[PDB]
């Protein structure tokens, strides 16, 4: 799997492949990893499907009763709930799961729990598999307050790199654009990115 | 708290006795009568069906006599919910005797833990007893035909014949007035009817208000038979003993 | 009236009291006297004990519950015991746990919320005994009066139980003097067997009748019995 | 004998006097409401009476918000009415985790009313003096309006009042359908049915209102959100400008 | 018939819950406190009686916090009092874990209520023998709250309980008149001080001491503080001076 | 080791015109220690039939099990259980030790006395159903069974035919098999009348 | 164990193998791996027999005590809940795999479900040890917006490939169509290309053959 | 907290009487009536729907339930009850029944099981019984159609025909006369309409009465088809144009 999470001017982006594979076999290749949990706080999953989405599925429902009883929620309080959840139950879960949410105070935030069931709050993410194949990369074009554009430009490079190099990735890529401006679906398929 | 509206349904009154299974008794004698008579070859079961109608489904009915095993039967008197709930428990208690000693439960021992089940929502818990009294008909190898008697103090004790429900003071009269020890089936099936008969709070004793039921050893076999008459069979019986 | 609202504790009467409370409270009037007082360097506690034959001891009303922290007792015995044990425990777990000495106002912070339980559910009863808590902790001197009702207070000095009222208001007119009686126990002590004589009238109080508790700045608390006390009498 | 007034167990009449009692703490605050259904949207409109000065008006109201799609208006005394929503709301989110969709009005109608069924029958439990109006636009069902009540009953209306003055509210709108002969404001937007409730609690109660007298609630296709007092204003003119 | 006012969870015959009525009484005899909200935070303050000079001043202090942004403040039965802020306490400690961010005060509000509420359903326990205001600033401003036995909660721009509750919400009133545009925390200090010094006229036969806190967004970054020393002499002088 | 292969036995039901048969050999041993001849493992609750295969430990048992619960069944719903029905009651009583099986393989045989039709099933130690129209097998055996089965076996024998067929089956399956045999008994079950034949085979 | 699972321009259809085994020994050689949920929910199982029919079982119970409580028909994404949260609370130590479909009234649905819990949303999908065969086979000729008739061929034809090329598949073809407007419509062996030839002899025994100890009749009456 | 009530609300009077039973029972009395009748070929329950206001939806509350596919329910007495009662009811069909032999239960077992039920509700701590009388009819294989009534003693019997609630001594009195052994079910629904016509004040349609039958099996009704051996429910609710069809008949 290969999933980021990049913060800029106008809020956050979320990005994936759709590839999940079962041994050498890719029991499916149109995968979803971008889930969510909240009108404007979504997350990305790595690790055990069963656990990512047991967890996400568990999360969303916190936070439904959240706002139930006091409105919206921050996005540090849904990495709050995710991480309760990985650490609490560390020794049974394989999950590392990204969470990035829109906020108007805060714009674009973006907090990566790895699967310690740690939490770490920074200006963009990656994880997954193909994730190592594209640190220094990444590090390399990364910049904040990037345009729309520029960051949607940023994460296509980034998991083409990490789809070519991981196959336990692959397939299309996803984005989930998250801003003032509401929630916009954006994919991108192999002869794009590939060629890039 | 909770206290002000506790019955205390398991003190003993000043005298020594115990209200509601005194009380439950007083419901019981409302009952339709319930009869059992021994014989040196069967027992028998009769009972008096509380409250009917033409409309009632009298085939597909039950109110007073449950088969409980294959040698055992009971007669009902009070609460008919109340029975079932015991008897139930009863028909597993039978079940794992026999799965544990791969023979049939000794009446007695069937009937004494029904007692003691009874007995219990007379010593604790803060419960009701159960509105109903038992006649055990049942036969085993080791004392052959018995009768039993249990009822809301979870007291029981056997006998040659007797009754339970309303008129039981009627009916023990009169059974203590033509009982004789070399009865045979037959003849205790009809001294069965005779008392109803004579104790029935309604009109006439109909077929209709009855439910009839003997155990046998029909000698063309050398094992018993439990038989739960149908209401024409209680019908024939009815004209024959002579009350059509 | 007061009949129909005080088979418990779970029940308020139309002018908003507790009576199963109050009546504990009045277990502990019919409680022998004791004093509290306390200067800047102690606190010190003078109780006078009950007897029953004269061939019978004379009961203890004094209690240690840690090296710095202890109290005095008048009502219901069983239950000092109770909360006096239970307060020896929280001066235990404060010192296991945070290697730090309970403060003399915490103390009374729990004993107040242990009591406050038995008056609001159903099937307790509250407390029938009455406490003077003395302590020397990071802040000093102090002393503590509880009621079973749940309310700790911290004050200079004070009494409770019988005829108790003289030693309090003998102790409300001597305060401006105790209080400075710093550097010095054996003052301090005097002017606690002073104010609860106060409060005598059957007899007075002899050798093995008065009983004496202080704690200080470099004073471990320390009761004193018998022949110990003599000297004050 | 005499405490078959006290807990919930049968009266000889065979009634259960604690339940009435009930019902009778459910107008304690005197305040009166009523829900009406319209083309495609749910109207809840409810008195609202800040008497205090130093009260926050912003903090008061008997109108919760239990799902993004269900509403609930409550005729009670409030910590009886909090107590109430909050179950709701929860037995609305675990129901969404469960079954994988939005709970529908009617059902955590049904839940809550088998809820209050069980104070009636346990003797621990006291009921809630409180009457539940739910609304949404189910999106199975439509415009929709179940109330439950301290008996454990509760049924759908196609228009429904609450409070002391209940019987007025009622019989008026009876006879609006009666005469319209349809089931509900046949408007487009939910701004005119929420005139028309508000023109017709007018009408029955015989009062006029301002800005600060009213709560109203609306329900939309996917979305249930309270009025503002400005919202509310702008409403009011708007019957104004008609009278 | 009567009685309805014996057991705690039972509805008089015109809808009333007796008890919870009853522990209103106990507040009203209580001491009174009261809440300011102003324009940035939230000001509490109380009386405390001087029983006697034996009392060591400054020591039995009455207003408690809650966690580290929400104040507390009743009157009534001390212990409940405490008893309540303790669950606060465990309710916020709860919340912030799970969530992170420290409870809002509404949140807070309706987490209080929710309990108090519970404890006029059951007839095993007793209501609350306290109203309690309390408050403190959060994620949109200040907040002002004052819970009551039955419950029942609503946000106050001023609020007072106890023996003086009437002169104080006298006082409030006024303010709220002649403040439309916000009260500083600072003035808001000081009008407290004034308005416990007026309260305290229905009591004015036992001598007391004033005690204050507040939570303001300029003044204490939004954490609650007890208001001391200088500033705290300094409004019992305002104070002292209008009571003249 | 293996639980299904400490005793040792098998079991085998047949379909036939109008009749069913059941058959299981009478050997239980301890491993290769042949300690008695005399263990049948078929049972019959009213008219319908289960043998059943595995450890003889939890064969005795679920027997027990069975004949209890088709008592109480009697009482309560007043008449004799049905083989579909029993199937059912069968399986479920199985999974419901899921994690910690008895190590069984039953085998129920029997007519619905209200449809006349013949019925045969087989379940794995988790009731698992095998309904089969034919055949069933179980047993250290079983796959022997199959091979004779599957090959012998032909539709609508009449009783008097699907006897020396089904004992064929079992004889030859039981003799390639060093942990059944050691004697033999064979089910034809009717309508009406049910046989019971004890077959002569090896004793080795 | 071969099932598919093909979604269509008007509803959601499901195909299976028929074969059961334990080891290399075919068990049932034509057992239904196809599952009712409720009337218009079918579920295809693969993975240990038992467990597919019991989990399967247990949703559909308390899918329809829901239905009759909520007074609506049941939602697929409800059983895909139920069924999901089910076998992960069951670590995965329940053994089913399933291809869950069926229409309601949000429209047609088709998901997946593997025994640790996770699940998937497609047009086709497959499960079992013919899996792949049949996968190969759907991803050669599946496209969007598909007949209903083009649907079951393609579900069919993927049966196939596995009953064909996968050692664990065989026997049967098993399908159920779900179309959004009508009922759900399930047929039992819609395809039997593996019937056994005749017998090159009859092996009916000459009565007498076998030898008998004993004889006697049973007592069956009580 | 913690339910304090741990002994029964429900006790014997010097008398010899069950108080709260009695009072539930008078509590059925005053319910709107219902009846049933059971013809050689399916049994019919029915109600009135006493829209408690013109303003509320009767249709949006059934007092007429499906248990299972095979049995039907119908009431008089305290309608929430009833409620609570039917999801019991449905419930305890599966989980002791359904579960474990894979068939629904026959209506004496069924109706058997809502009795002990409502026994309990008799004898257990802090509780009242149910307010409730039920009549519950349905078909099985082994035992045909049956009607059975359960009262809130935990009671139950066998019908050919009753009714309870208000005017029942009156409709119990006109089925005697009506009631045959040869009925045969349209002849019932027929009888059934009368004998409710009796205890019906205003309006009398199929918006106000609800009635049900449990007959022949409808397969257009089982929502899937390709298995023999499943023929759809027996169990059918007339729906208000059917009900007004009938009553010109009558
Ligand atoms: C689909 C094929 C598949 O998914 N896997 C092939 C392996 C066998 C699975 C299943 N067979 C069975 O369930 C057996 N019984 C057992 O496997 N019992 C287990 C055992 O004894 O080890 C216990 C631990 C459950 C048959 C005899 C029922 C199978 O055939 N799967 C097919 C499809 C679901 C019918």
């Amino acid at each position: 799997t290969s999933i980021m999470a990049v913060t800029f001017k106008d809020g956050v982006i979320l990005g994936a492949d759709s590839r999940t594979t079962t041994g050498a076999y890719i029991a499916n290749r149109v995968t979803d990893k971008l889930t969510r949990v909240h009108d404007k706080i979504w997350c990305c999953r790595s690790g055990s499907a069963a656990d990512t989405q047991a967890i996400a599925d568990i999360v969303q429902y916190h936070l439904e009763l959240y706002t139930s009883q006091y409105g919206t929620p921050s996005t540090e309080t849904a990495a709050s709930v995710f991480k309760e959840l990985c650490y609490e139950n560390k020794d049974n879960l394989t999950a590392g799961i990204i969470v990035a949410g829109y906020d108007d105070k805060n714009k674009g935030e973006v907090y990566t729990i790895p699967l310690g069931g740690s939490v770490h709050k920074l200006p963009y993410a990656i994880a997954g598999s193909g994730s190592t194949f594209i640190y220094g990369y990444c590090d390399k074009n990364f910049r904040e307050n990037m345009s729309k554009e520029e960051t949607v430009d940023f994460i296509k490079h980034s998991l083409s790199q990490a789809i070519k190099w991981d196959g336990s990735s692959g397939g299309v890529i996803r984005m989930v654009v998250l801003t003032a401006a509401g929630v916009e679906r954006l994919i991108f398929y192999p002869d794009e990115y590939e060629q890039l | 708290g909770s206290r002000r509206y506790d019955s205390r349904t398991t003190i003993f009154s000043p005298e020594g006795r115990l209200y509601q299974v005194e009380y439950a008794l007083e419901s019981i004698s409302h009952a339709g009568t319930a009869i059992g008579i021994m014989a040196s070859d069967g027992i028998v079961l009769a009972a008096e069906r509380k409250v009917t109608s033409t409309l009632l489904e009298q085939d597909t009915s039950t109110e007073k006599l449950y088969k409980l095993n294959d040698k055992i039967a009971v007669a009902v008197a009070g609460l008919t919910a109340d029975a079932e709930i015991l008897i139930n428990t009863a028909r597993i208690h039978a079940q794992n005797y026999l799965k544990t000693y791969n023979e049939d439960i000794p009446v007695e021992i069937l009937v004494r833990r029904l007692s003691d089940i009874k007995q219990g929502y007379t010593q604790h818990g803060g419960l009701r007893p159960f509105g109903v009294s038992f006649i055990y008909a049942g036969y085993d190898d080791r004392y052959g035909y018995q009768l039993y008697t249990s009822n809301p103090s979870g007291n029981y004790t056997g006998w040659k014949a007797i009754s339970v429900g309303a008129n039981t003071s009627a009916a023990q009269t009169l059974l203590q007035m033509d009982y004789k020890d070399d009865m045979k089936v037959d003849d205790a099936i009809e001294l069965a009817l005779k008392t109803l008969s004579k104790t029935t709070d309604s009109s006439a004793l109909t077929y209709d208000r009855l439910e009839f039921a003997t155990i046998r050893k029909g000698a063309n076999d050398g094992e018993v038979y439990q038989k739960i008459f149908k209401p024409q069979e209680i019908k024939d019986i009815l004209v024959k003993t002579g009350i059509t | 009236f007061r009949n129909n609202y005080d088979g418990d504790t779970v029940t308020f009467s139309p002018t908003g009291r507790l009576f199963q409370v109050e009546y504990a409270l009045e277990a502990i009037k019919q409680g022998s006297v004791t004093v509290g007082l306390r200067s800047n360097t102690h606190a010190v506690l003078v109780a006078l004990k009950r007897n029953a034959d004269e061939l019978s001891s004379y009961q203890k009303k004094i209690i240690k519950c840690d090296e710095h922290m202890g109290l005095s007792l008048a009502g219901l015995a069983p239950d000092a015991r109770v909360l006096s044990n239970y307060l020896r425990q929280q001066c235990n777990y404060s010192s296991l746990v945070f290697n730090r000495k309970l403060a003399v106002e915490r103390a009374g912070h729990l004993l107040c919320d242990k009591a406050q339980k038995n008056t609001q559910s159903y099937g307790g009863r509250p407390y029938g005994v009455g406490l003077l808590i003395i302590g020397y902790d990071k802040s000093g001197a102090h002393l503590l009066e509880f009621q079973p009702s749940g309310n700790v207070t911290e004050l200079y000095g004070t009494a409770i139980g019988a005829r108790s009222q003289g030693a309090k208001t003998y102790l409300e007119r001597t305060l401006d003097t105790f209080i400075k009686i710093d550097g010095n126990p054996d003052e301090l002590i005097k002017a606690g067997v002073e104010a609860i004589s106060q409060s005598l009238r059957d007899e007075s109080l002899t050798v093995d009748n008065l009983s004496i508790a202080i704690v200080g700045k470099d004073t471990p608390f320390t009761i004193y019995d018998g022949e110990a006390v003599a000297k004050y009498i | 004998a005499g405490y078959d007034r006290h807990i919930t167990i049968f009266s000889p009449e065979g009634r259960l006097y604690q339940v009435e009692y009930a019902f009778k703490a459910t107008n304690q605050t005197n305040i009166n409401s009523l829900a009406v259904r319209g083309k495609d949207c749910t109207v809840v409109i409810s008195q609202k009476k800040v008497p205090d000065k130093l009260l926050d008006p912003t903090t008061v109201s008997y109108i919760f918000c239990i799902s993004r799609t269900i509403g609930m208006v409550v005729n009670g005394p409030i910590p009886d009415a909090r107590n109430a929503a909050l179950r709701a709301k929860a037995e609305a989110a675990e129901f969404r985790y469960k079954y994988g969709y939005d709970m529908p009005c009617d059902v955590l109608a049904k839940r809550m009313a088998n809820l209050s069924q069980i104070y009636t029958q346990r003797a621990y439990m006291r009921p809630l003096g409180v009457i539940l109006t739910f609304v949404s636009v189910d999106e199975e069902l439509g415009p929709s309006i179940y109330k439950t009540d301290p008996a454990g009953y509760y049924v759908g209306y196609k228009a429904t009042a609450t409070g002391p003055k209940q019987q007025e509210i009622t019989t008026n709108l009876e006879n609006h359908f009666k005469k319209s002969k349809i089931d509900h404001i046949n408007e487009e937007s939910w701004e005119k049915v929420v005139e028309f409730a508000i023109t017709h609690m007018i009408d029955a109660l015989g009062t006029e209102f301002s800005k600060n007298d009213l709560e109203v609630g609306v329900a939309t296709k996917d979305k249930f959100f309270t009025l503002s007092a400005e919202n509310i204003e702008e409403r009011l003119v708007a019957i104004a400008e008609q009278d | 018939g009567t009685g309805y006012d014996l057991s705690n969870s039972v509805f008089s015959p015109d809808g009333r819950n007796f008890q919870v009525e009853y522990a209103v009484k106990a507040v009203e005899n209580g001491t009174t406190s009261i809440g300011i909200k102003c324009n940035d935070g939230v000001v509490f303050a109380v009386e405390k009686l001087i029983t006697s000079k034996l009392l060591v001043p400054q020591k039995n202090v009455k207003i408690q916090v809650v966690d580290r942004h929400i104040g507390c403040v009743y009157s009534g039965l001390i212990p409940d009092g405490r008893h309540l802020v303790n669950r606060g306490r465990e309710e916020a400690a709860s919340f912030k874990k799970l969530y992170k961010t420290p409870i809002p005060i509404p949140a807070f509000a309706d987490r209080l209520g929710q309990y108090v509420q519970a404890h006029t359903l059951y007839n095993s326990v007793r209501p609350f023998g306290v109203s309690t205001i309390f408050g403190g600033v959060d994620k949109n401003g200040a907040h002002l709250y004052m819970l009551e036995p039955s419950g029942s909660y609503w946000g106050y721009k001023g609020a007072a309980t106890g023996k003086g509750r009437q002169s104080a919400k006298a006082e409030l009133e006024k303010l709220v008149d002649h403040h439309p545009e916000g009260l500083s925390a600072r003035e808001a200090v000081k009008q407290a001080a004034k308005i416990i010094y007026l309260a305290h006229e229905d009591n004015k036969e036992k001598d007391f001491e004033l005690e204050i806190s507040w939570c303001s967004l300029s003044e204490t970054n939004g954490l609650h503080k007890f208001v001391k020393g200088d500033l705290l002499q300094e409004a019992i002088d305002f104070a002292q001076k209008e009571i003249n | 080791s293996d639980p299904s292969s400490i005793n040792g036995g098998i079991v085998v039901a047949m379909t036939g015109k109008d009749c069913v048969a059941i058959a299981c050999d009478l050997r239980l041993g301890s491993q290769s220690l042949g300690v008695s001849n005399k263990f049948e493992k078929i049972f019959h609750y009213g008219h319908v039939f289960l043998g059943i295969t595995g450890l003889a430990t939890d064969v005795t048992t679920l027997n027990e099990m069975f004949r209890y619960k088709t008592n109480l069944y009697k009482l309560k719903e007043e008449r004799a259980i049905e083989p579909e029905t029993f199937t059912q009651l069968v399986s479920s009583s199985l999974y419901e030790r899921r994690f910690g099986p008895y190590f069984v393989g039953p085998v129920v045989a029997g007519i619905n006395s209200k449809s006349g039709k013949p019925f045969i099933a087989g379940f794995d130690l988790i009731g698992c159903i095998d309904e089969a129209k034919d055949f069933i097998v179980s047993g250290t055996a079983s796959d022997q069974l199959f091979g004779m089965c599957e090959s012998l076996y032909e539709p609508n024998l009449e009783p008097e035919d699907l006897f020396e067929t089904i004992s064929q089956a079992l004889l030859n399956a039981a003799d390639r098999d060093a942990l059944s045999g050691w004697g033999a008994v064979v089910y034809i079950i009717k309508k009406d009348e049910v046989v019971k034949r004890y077959l002569k085979m090896r004793q080795d | 164990t071969t099932i598919v699972g093909v979604k269509f321009n008007n509803g959601v259809v499901i195909a299976a193998d028929t074969r059961s085994t334990q080891g290399p020994i075919v068990a049932d050689k034509n057992c239904a791996k196809l599952h009712r949920i409720s009337p218009k929910i079918w579920c295809a199982g693969a993975g240990t027999a038992a467990d597919t029919e019991a989990v399967t079982q247990l949703i559909g119970s308390n899918i329809e005590l829901h239905s009759l409580y909520t007074s609506r028909e049941p939602r697929v994404v409800s059983a895909l809940q139920m069924l999901k949260q089910h076998l992960f609370k069951y670590q995965g130590h329940i053994g089913a795999y399933l291809i869950v479909a069926g229409v309601d009234p949000t429209g047609s649905h088709l998901f997946s479900i593997h025994a640790h819990g996770s699940t998937d949303v497609g047009y086709y999908l497959s499960l079992g040890s013919g899996s792949l065969a049949a996968m190969a086979v759907l991803e050669s000729h599946w496209k969007q917006d598909l007949t209903k008739e083009e649907a079951i061929k393609l579900a069919s034809d993927a049966i196939q490939a596995g009953i064909w090329n996968d050692l664990g598949s065989g026997s049967n073809v098993d399908v159920c169509v779900m179309e959004i407007g009508k009922d759900a419509e399930y047929l039992r062996n819609y395809l039997t290309p593996n019937v056994r030839e005749e017998k090159q002899k009859s092996y009916k025994f000459p009565r007498g053959t076998t030898a008998v100890l004993k004889e006697s009749i049973v007592n069956i009456c009580d | 907290m913690t339910d304090r009530y741990s002994f029964s609300l429900t006790t014997f009077s010097p008398s010899g009487k069950l108080g709260q039973i009695d009072y539930a029972l008078t509590a059925v009395k005053q319910g709107v009536t219902s009846l049933g009748i059971k013809a050689t070929n399916g049994v019919v329950i029915a109600t009135e729907k006493k829209s408690s206001s013109p303003l509320a939806m009767s249709e949006t509350l059934s007092k007429v339930s499906l248990l299972t596919p095979d049995i039907g329910a119908v009431y008089s007495g305290m309608g929430p009850d009833y409620r609570v009662l039917v999801d019991k009811s449905r419930k305890v069909a599966h989980t002791s029944y359904k579960r474990i032999y894979g068939e629904y239960p026959p209506t004496k077992l069924l109706v058997s099981e809502v009795a002990k039920i409502m026994q309990e509700a008799t004898q257990s701590g802090g509780v009242r019984p149910f307010g409730v009388s039920l009549l519950i009819a349905g078909h099985d294989e082994f035992n045909g159609f049956s009607l059975y009534q359960v009262d809130p003693s935990g009671s139950y019997f066998p019908w050919k025909a009753t009714a309870i609630g208000k005017g029942s001594v009156a409709a119990k009195t006109f089925l005697e006369k009506r009631w045959n052994d040869e009925l045969e079910l349209e002849d019932a629904i027929h009888i059934a309409l009368l004998t409710l016509k009796e205890s019906v004040e205003g309006e009398f349609n199929g918006d106000t009465i609800e009635l049900a039958i449990i007959g022949d099996e409808n397969p257009d009704l089982l929502g899937y088809t390709g298995i023999p051996t499943d023929k759809g429910p027996r169990f059918r609710k007339l729906t208000s144009q059917e009900i007004n069809d009938r009553l010109e008949a009558l």
